């Protein structure tokens, strides 16, 4: 009776770095920050990108995506009202394929944030995604999409 | 394999003697020392397969 | 064994008729011709009953009217030495357990538990068959 | 299955737990209660009814019972497994039964 | 023994890498003779006592269990003679059926030993025979008090 | 590719939208969202066959794949385009790399396997048991791409080994060790599975002890 | 797994990804690579330390809200990174098995599970004491460093404990 | 009286359903007559109790009434023969297989939901120059020049040269009304027209039932290779509105979650719907545009939650 | 016919005059044949108590506790039935 109403397989989040925020009609999937850090912190004043996918649940739509801004002044370049029983893919997560030579509306709604606050990988930073339906804090992580190991200096025994 | 058969045959011999009553009045001390022998065999195999640091 | 053979002869007649009619009406008037599953099953159940009935008829012709087959047969007529009916035996349960250990080995695809269940089955079938033939121990 | 079906919602059973129930209920009742009990009654009175002392192969009919009992148990054994018993109904139709479906 | 040394592989230490505290496998079993001690360790239900500023880990439970097992095994003939009352010089064995209580007790003890031995192997039993690991652990826990009683009753009646 | 994306979408729509809802968002309490899972996850999971899954239980078992390599690639490309994530390795031609994933070093691969993989699988990649009905499966069926992608995407109750955590060279070494341990013949006889104590004790008790007892019964006299 | 040279390499939080487990060891700058003879003995000591190995777990941000924290171990975690001793609290075998989406640290020796979401308290098996939690953080350059020592003895329990 | 005596048969919405319901009413009449007479016989012989007045004298002890046996073994044969003749004439209108369907729906039934393709539409009155999509049908012929061996094998494929995972039998169309787990599919059909259903299954055998059609068919994976007549026609659908439809087989775990709808709208409504779907719009959007509720009104989507006591 | 009857004189030493009888255990004189019923009753009661006590443990599970409850309940039911029947003289 591992197959009962509470089963391990069904109640599993995706094995992805981005968090999931189902609150609100539009569901946020694989929401993370591309913020390549060269040191302990990503210093304020540097622009890091905000990846996620906004999937519409209802066909009756919530395609506004008004502000979705928090501490950092997230700006949505090439903003569009995409979600209509479909996906709004704000950016290009590492490994993303354009899927066609051309493109629609230039960039596909790329969200970029001027930090105004140090951030580091491993921490969770709250972002308030607000559609016309409602607002939800998501606690976005920092994800190193596909970058390999940065060479750490060799150690001199002492 | 000889260690495993040693343990298994000690166990089977213990079963035989216990079930056939080969320990009462005489041979009771024989049963006692046989029990000590079984314990020693158990720990001997324990130290044996533990001997090659693995 | 006239009635015993004739029962299977009747079953053979009916099953042969069913197989023939199914084969014909499936070769024609079916979406994809002969079904080839029902046809074969009907043909070989006809074969089942045919084998049994043929053996029963051979035996009926080979044997004179038994008291069992003979109406107006007194109990004393059949009274005599009935043959060997196996008394108590614990080999059937061992055979069942061995076949169950082979079956679980087949279900859970464990070649080692199949191999052992089959060994187990051979041993227990040998025990059952030799149960009443293992001569006295010769020391 | 009956308690679950009393109310429209899935009160206490999951979809696959219910599917295991009618699968095993159907087979247990037929193949482990109905088909093995005709030979239960046959072994009971058939030799008596024809005047015989015993069945033709009385060690064989002993094997038949134990094959029934142990064969039945290993079918019920699907429940103790974490996945459960067979999802597919008693009929166990082909595509649903292959390794791809109900693995 | 030579045939089995040839044809059957025992303890492939080359497969089993060198000991490192940070590394481990899933099997982690001792030979079948210590498998009952290991199974006792696995099955015993994590009962720990914390006296004044001290700890009494679950290891002591299994240690005392082994001590009791060995003490009872060593002292059985004297226990049996104290219980029954027979100190007569016995040179003729008695068939296990002819002594229902002792054969029943031995069957009960063998059942407990087999339960513990398979509890130690519950990991591989769960892996191969598809049974949840928690289910195997709790089957062992319940059986080690149920299975000995069942086997005792069955063996007693079987002997009679 | 356009047609590859279209084929992946068509397969997705008639295979998994019931439990990975259309738009790749996950169906609450039936399946996780596939956004960000990537092409490697799709390749491993569908090729091992786990994904045409017909039950919610402790663990999704392996099974014959329901799609051929081309359809696996189509589904993987569709999922990668929708979400974007890890990609399965490929060789010079374009096919999923099998031999290229065999790392040169096998001692290093074995050390890494023992530190990370043997934790649950085995000393040599046989299976292992887990908490509640789960289990780490035997690795002898997995091919180098399947092993590499299994590490790349933690399939289920398995830690997700990123390239940063296990550089592709380390993963290649682990793949080499897995394949070598799986394809290597047992020296010293029939390795009874791969678990020492339990299969060895059973084989003793069944082969050696029945032989000894039967020989003793032959030599001696019943009484 | 490099055979002998630079066996231990500094680590960064970005290296792990959500639902990831990595076995880490207490490496000091003085304990440089294994090239020298002075090194390769400190490194061997680190590797052979019974209480040295730790498992660093990246809790999925979605499940970060299910985390319960122990007394005095509330700030030990660095964001979504939790460092628990691998040595099982009961008889000291490593608890190396990790189940993500269940967050259960399983020990192979005697099948004991610890709930990593909560403080690694045993929710099954013989173990009765939670695994010790290592304080962790990032120094300059972002490399992960222990922010202290275990607030309790880390190996298996013994008579002189809990005081 | 007819509804009560039909034993819960939904009054058909197509002439085939009407005729089948009439046959069912007749069959139930005959069965209830037989049951009434037999139960009367049983409750009458239950009046032959062992009366205390019965002295030491046993009954007639007759048995073996050959003429009565002949009568009661010939009459049932005639009854079943009449039933069989009616059954055959009714079955004749099970699939008339009219070579000129007015709308053809490609009913793909995959694992735990439905998809409707609208393969072709050709109104007899004259309209709907529409067709399906010949592309998207990609085979899986594993005709590699060489396999694992060095030479000679040149394996073509397991079955008829194709691998089991082929899905060439599956036909695809431009307008696909796929059903999501959270959005029950609604196949909209024109009222008054001949509607053919080309049935197929993606993964597993299962069933397609519209209780109001008084007819069901088993969507098979490869019906043509299995010697099955998956395709079946409905001459007309008079009544408009939404009719629930179930899956009437075993599919897997979520077999009870395959409910769909068939929404019979007027021919003009179907014109507007198909035009607005050719224009990029979803099924719900097209329904709203033709001013009909977008979501399945006869059945809500099932809660994807595994049950009530699950902690969300 | 090729079998010789056996004469056995085993040394005896409780005298079996109380406890079990040959009609109940045919080989009562040949070995230990009687376990006091109190021993088995107390053993069953303590087994049930142990099963119940195992509910207290470090397991978040609940079907485990329910299985313990069921097994302890059936053990206690068997012990109670046996004790009641023997109290009344094996009646009902
Ligand atoms: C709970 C209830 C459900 C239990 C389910 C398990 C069923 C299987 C176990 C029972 C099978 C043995 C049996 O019935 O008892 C016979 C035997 C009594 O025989 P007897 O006729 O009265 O003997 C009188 C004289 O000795 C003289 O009488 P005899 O002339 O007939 O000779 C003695 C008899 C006595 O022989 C034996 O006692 C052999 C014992 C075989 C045990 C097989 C174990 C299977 C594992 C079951 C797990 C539980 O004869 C022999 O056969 C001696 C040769 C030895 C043959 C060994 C064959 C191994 C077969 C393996 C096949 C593979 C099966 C795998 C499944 O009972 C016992 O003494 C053994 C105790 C029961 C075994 C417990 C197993 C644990
Ligand atoms: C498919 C499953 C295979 C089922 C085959 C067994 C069914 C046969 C039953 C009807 C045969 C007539 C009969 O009553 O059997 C007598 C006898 C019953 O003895 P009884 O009731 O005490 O009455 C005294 C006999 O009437 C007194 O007559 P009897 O004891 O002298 O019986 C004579 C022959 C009785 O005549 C026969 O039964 C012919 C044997 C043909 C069976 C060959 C197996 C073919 C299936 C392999 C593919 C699957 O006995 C023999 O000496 C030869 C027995 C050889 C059996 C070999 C089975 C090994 C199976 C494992 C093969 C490994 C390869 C697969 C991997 O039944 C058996 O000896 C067969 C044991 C049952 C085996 C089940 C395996 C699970
Ligand atoms: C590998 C080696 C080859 C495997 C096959 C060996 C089995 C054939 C001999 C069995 C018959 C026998 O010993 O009596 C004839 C005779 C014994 O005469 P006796 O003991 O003076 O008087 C017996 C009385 O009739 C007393 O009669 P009874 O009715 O009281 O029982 C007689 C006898 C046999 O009675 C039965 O229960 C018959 C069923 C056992 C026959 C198994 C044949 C098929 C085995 C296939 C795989 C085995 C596993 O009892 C036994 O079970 C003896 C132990 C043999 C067990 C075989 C393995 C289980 O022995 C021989 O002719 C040579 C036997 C040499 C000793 C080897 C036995 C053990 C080795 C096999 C186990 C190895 C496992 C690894 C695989
Ligand atoms: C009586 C004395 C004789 C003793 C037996 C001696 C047999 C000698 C055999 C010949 C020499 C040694 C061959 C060594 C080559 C070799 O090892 O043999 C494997 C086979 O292995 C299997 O499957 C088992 C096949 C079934 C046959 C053997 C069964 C014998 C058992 C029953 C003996 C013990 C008794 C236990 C009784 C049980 C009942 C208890 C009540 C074959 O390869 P494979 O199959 O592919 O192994 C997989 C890797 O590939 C893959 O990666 C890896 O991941 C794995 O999956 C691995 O299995
Ligand atoms: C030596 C063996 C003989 C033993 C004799 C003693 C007999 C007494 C057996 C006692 C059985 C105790 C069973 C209960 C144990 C227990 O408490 O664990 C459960 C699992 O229940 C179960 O299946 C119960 C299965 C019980 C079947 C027992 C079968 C007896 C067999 C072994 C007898 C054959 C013996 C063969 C002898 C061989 C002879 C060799 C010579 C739950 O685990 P879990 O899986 O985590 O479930 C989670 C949900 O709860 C949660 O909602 C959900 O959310 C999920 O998380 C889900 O996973
Ligand atoms: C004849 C009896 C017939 C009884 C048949 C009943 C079968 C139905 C069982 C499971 C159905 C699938 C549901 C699967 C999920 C469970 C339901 C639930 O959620 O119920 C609430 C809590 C747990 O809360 P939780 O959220 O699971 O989390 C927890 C920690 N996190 O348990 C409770 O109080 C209520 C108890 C729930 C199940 C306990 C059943 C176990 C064994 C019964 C007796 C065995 C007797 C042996 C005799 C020798
Ligand atoms: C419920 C039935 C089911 C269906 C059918 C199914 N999935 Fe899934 N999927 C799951 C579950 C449950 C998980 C997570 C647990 C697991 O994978 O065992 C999952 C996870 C996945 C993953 C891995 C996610 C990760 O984070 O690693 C991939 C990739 C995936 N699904 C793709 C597919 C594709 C492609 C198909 C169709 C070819 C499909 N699935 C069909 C239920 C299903
Ligand atoms: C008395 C009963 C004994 C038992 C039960 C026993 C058991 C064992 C076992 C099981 C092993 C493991 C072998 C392996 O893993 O390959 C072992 C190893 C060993 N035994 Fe014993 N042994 C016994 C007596 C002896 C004796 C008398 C000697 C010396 C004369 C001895 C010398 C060794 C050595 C040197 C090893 C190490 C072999 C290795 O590491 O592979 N043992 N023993
Ligand atoms: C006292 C000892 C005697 C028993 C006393 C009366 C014993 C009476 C036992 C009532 C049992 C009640 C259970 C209530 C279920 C529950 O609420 O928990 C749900 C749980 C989550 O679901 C499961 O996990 C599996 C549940 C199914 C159990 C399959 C067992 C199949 C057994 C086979 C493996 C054959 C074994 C051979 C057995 C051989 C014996 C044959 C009878
Ligand atoms: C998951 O591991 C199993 C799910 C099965 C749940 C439903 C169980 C139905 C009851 C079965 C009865 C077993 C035999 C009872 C013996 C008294
Ligand atoms: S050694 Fe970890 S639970 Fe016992
Ligand atoms: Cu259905
Ligand atoms: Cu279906």
């Amino acid at each position: 009776c591992s197959a009962g109403q509470i089963s391990q397989t069904t109640t599993q989040e995706p094995a992805v770095n981005g968090v999931n925020a189902q609150a609100g009609q539009v569901s946020l999937r694989n929401v993370h920050l591309r913020a390549p850090q060269q040191t302990d912190y990503v210093e304020p004043g540097t622009t890091v990108e905000l990846l996620f996918v906004a999937a519409n649940d209802s066909t009756e739509s919530n395609k506004l995506k008004s502000i979705t801004s928090d501490v950092g002044e997230v700006t949505l370049t090439g903003d569009s009202t995409v979600p209509a029983d479909g996906v709004l893919i704000v950016g290009e997560p590492d490994g993303q394929i354009q899927a066609v030579e051309n493109a629609e509306a230039a960039d596909a709604v790329t969200a970029e944030v001027e930090l105004t606050k140090p951030i580091t990988n491993g921490l969770l930073y709250d972002f308030t995604f607000t559609f016309e339906d409602g607002e939800t804090t998501v606690a976005v992580p920092i994800s190193a999409g596909e970058q390999p190991r940065r060479p750490v200096p060799p150690a001199g025994p002492g | 394999w000889a260690a495993l058969m040693f343990a298994a045959s000690i166990m089977v011999h213990l079963a035989r003697i216990f079930f056939t009553g080969a320990f009462r009045r005489p041979r009771e001390a024989n049963w006692v020392i046989g029990s000590l022998l079984l314990i020693l065999a158990m720990f001997e195999g324990f130290f044996g397969y533990s001997l090659p640091d693995d | 064994m006239h009635i015993e053979a004739r029962l299977f002869e009747i079953l053979t007649a009916f099953f042969a008729l069913a197989a023939v009619v199914y084969a014909v009406l499936t070769a024609m008037f079916a979406t994809g011709g002969v079904e080839w599953a029902g046809t074969t099953a009907l043909v070989l159940t006809t074969g089942l009953t045919l084998i049994t009935g043929t053996f029963f008829r051979f035996v009926a012709r080979r044997l004179d009217t038994r008291p069992e087959d003979y109406e107006d047969a007194e109990i004393s007529d059949g009274a005599g030495e009935l043959g060997f009916f196996a008394p108590h035996s614990w080999w059937p349960i061992l055979i069942s357990l061995s076949f169950s250990t082979a079956a679980v080995g087949a279900a859970l695809w464990l070649p080692w538990l199949i191999a052992a269940g089959v060994a187990f089955v051979i041993t227990s079938v040998c025990g059952l068959v030799f149960e009443y033939y293992w001569g006295p121990e010769k020391h | 299955m009956r308690t679950e079906l009393a109310m429209p919602g899935l009160q206490f059973l999951s979809n696959e737990q219910f599917n295991q129930l009618f699968t095993m209920h159907g087979t247990v009742m037929l193949l482990f209660y109905a088909t093995p009990i005709v030979f239960g009654f046959a072994n009971l009175v058939l030799p008596l009814q024809i005047g015989a002392p015993d069945v033709a192969f009385p060690r064989l009919n002993a094997l038949s019972f134990w094959l029934f009992l142990f064969g039945a148990l290993i079918a019920i054994a699907g429940f103790i497994t974490p996945g459960g018993a067979a999802d597919f109904g008693w009929t166990a139709y082909s595509p649903l039964t292959d390794a791809i479906h109900s693995p | 023994l030579g045939l089995m040394g040839g044809l059957l592989t025992i303890n492939p230490i080359w497969n089993l890498g060198p000991y490192k505290p940070s590394q481990v496998s899933a099997g982690s079993q001792p030979d079948f003779y210590m498998m009952w001690t290991d199974g006792l360790i696995r099955l015993w239900p994590a009962w720990e006592f914390y006296p004044f500023g001290h700890t009494i880990p679950q290891g002591v439970w299994v240690a005392v269990g082994m001590g009791l097992v060995f003490a009872l095994l060593i002292a059985y003939p004297f226990i049996e003679k104290k219980v029954t009352g027979d100190d007569a010089h016995h040179n003729l064995l008695q068939r296990p059926r002819d002594v229902p209580v002792r054969t029943a007790i031995g069957s009960m003890a063998i059942a407990l030993y087999l339960l513990l031995t398979f509890a130690c192997m519950n990991d591989i039993i769960a892996l191969k025979f598809h049974i949840s690991l928690n289910a195997t652990t709790w089957i062992g826990r319940i059986g080690m008090v149920v299975l000995p009683a069942i086997v005792y009753f069955v063996a007693y009646r079987w002997a009679i | 590719q356009s047609a590859l994306l279209r084929t992946g979408k068509q397969l997705f729509e008639t295979s998994c939208v019931s439990c990975h809802g259309a738009n790749l968002q996950g169906v609450p309490d039936r399946g996780p969202s596939l956004i960000g899972t990537g092409e490697a996850a799709v390749y491993f999971q569908v090729s091992t066959g786990r994904m045409p899954a017909m039950r919610g239980e402790a663990q999704a078992p392996s099974k014959p794949p329901h799609f051929d390599e081309s359809q696996i690639d189509a589904l993987g490309a569709y999922v990668q385009a929708n979400g974007g994530g890890p990609t399965v390795p490929r060789d010079d031609h374009g096919a999923v790399a099998q031999e290229s994933l065999i790392g040169g070093d096998v001692a290093r691969g074995g050390d890494l396997f023992r530190l990370n993989c043997a934790s649950c699988h085995n000393f040599t990649g046989k299976g292992g048991a887990l908490s509640s009905g789960k289990y780490a499966p035997d690795l002898g069926d997995a091919n180098p791409a399947q092993i590499y992608t299994a590490m790349l995407t933690g399939p289920q109750n398995m830690p997700k080994f990123s390239d940063r955590q296990l550089t592709p060279d380390e993963k290649r070494d682990i793949v080499a060790y897995v394949r070598e341990s799986a394809e290597t013949p047992s020296y010293g006889g029939y390795g009874l599975g791969g678990f020492g104590p339990a299969p060895e004790g059973m084989a003793m008790w069944i082969i050696g002890m029945v032989a000894a007892i039967g020989v003793a019964m032959w030599i001696g006299s019943r009484a | 797994g490099r055979p002998g040279e630079s066996p231990f390499v500094k680590m960064r939080p970005e290296d792990i990804d959500a639902g990831g487990m990595e076995t880490v060891f207490p490496w000091r700058e003085s304990d440089g690579d294994g090239t020298t003879v002075e090194s390769e003995h400190k490194l061997t000591e680190i590797a052979m330390g019974v209480r040295n190995p730790v498992m660093l777990i990246r809790i999925k941000p979605a499940d970060m809200h299910r985390v319960i924290k122990r007394k005095g171990q509330e700030s030990f975690n660095f964001g979504e990174l939790f460092a628990y001793t691998k040595v099982c609290s009961h008889l000291g075998c490593p608890s190396s098995l990790y189940e993500q989406q269940t967050y259960r640290i399983l020990c192979p020796c005697h099948q004991s599970q610890f709930d990593a979401l909560e403080f690694a308290k045993p929710i099954f098996g013989p173990a009765a004491r939670a695994l010790a939690q290592l304080p962790i953080t990032i120094d300059e350059d972002g490399y992960l460093v222990a922010n202290g020592d275990f607030v309790e003895p880390v190996g298996p329990a013994f008579w002189e404990r809990k005081s | 009286w007819s509804d009560a005596l039909a034993l819960g048969w939904p009054t058909g919405i197509t002439p085939e359903a009407k005729l089948n319901r009439e046959l069912w009413i007749g069959s139930v009449i005959a069965s209830f007559a037989v049951g009434a007479i037999v139960w009367g016989l049983i409750f009458w012989t239950s009046a032959f109790h062992r009366k205390k007045a019965t002295d030491t004298e046993l009954p007639r002890q007759f048995g073996y009434n050959m003429p009565l046996e002949l009568t009661l073994t010939v009459i049932p044969f005639l009854i079943i023969s009449v039933l069989f003749y009616f059954t055959v004439v009714v079955q004749e209108r099970m699939m008339h297989k009219d070579p000129n369907p007015e709308v053809v729906i490609d009913v793909t039934a995959f694992q735990w939901n439905w998809k409707f393709g609208y393969q072709k539409i050709a109104f007899a009155d004259g309209s709907f120059d529409y067709d399906g999509a010949d592309p998207e049908r990609k085979e899986a012929m594993t005709s590699r020049p060489e396999g694992k061996d060095e030479h000679g094998i040149e394996k073509v494929g397991p079955i008829r040269g194709m691998t089991p995972e082929d899905r060439t039998y599956l036909n695809f169309d431009k307008i696909e009304t796929l059903g999501t787990s959270s959005e029950i599919p609604v196949l909209v059909l024109p009222a008054g027209k001949r509607i053919e259903f080309v049935l197929n299954s993606a993964d597993v055998i299962h069933g397609f039932w519209v209780p109001e059609f008084l007819f069901k068919r088993d969507v098979l994976p490869e019906p043509k290779a299995n010697n099955s007549d998956n395709v079946f026609q409905v001459s007309e659908i008079q009544q408009t509105g939404a009719f629930v439809g179930r899956c009437t087989e075993m599919c897997g775990t979520f077999h009870a979650m395959m409910n769909f709808e068939v929404r019979v709208v007027e021919p003009n409504d179907f014109k507007a719907y198909i035009d607005q779907r050719n224009a990029g719009k979803t099924n719900a959007e097209a329904l709203a545009a033709i001013n009909q509720p977008p979501l399945a009104i006869t059945t809500e989507p099932f809660e994807s939650r595994r049950g009530e006591l699950v902690p969300q | 016919m090729s079998s010789t009857q056996d004469r056995s004189q085993l040394d005896p030493e409780v005298e079996r005059h109380t406890g079990v009888d040959v009609e109940d255990v045919p080989s009562a004189e040949w070995g230990w044949s009687h376990m006091p019923i109190g021993v088995m009753h107390i053993g069953g009661l303590l087994s049930a108590a142990f099963l119940l006590v195992m509910m207290r443990g470090n397991h978040v599970g609940h079907v485990e506790d329910w299985f313990l409850i069921g097994f302890a309940a059936v053990i206690v039911a068997l012990v109670g039935r046996n004790w009641w029947l023997r109290r009344r003289g094996w009646i009902r």
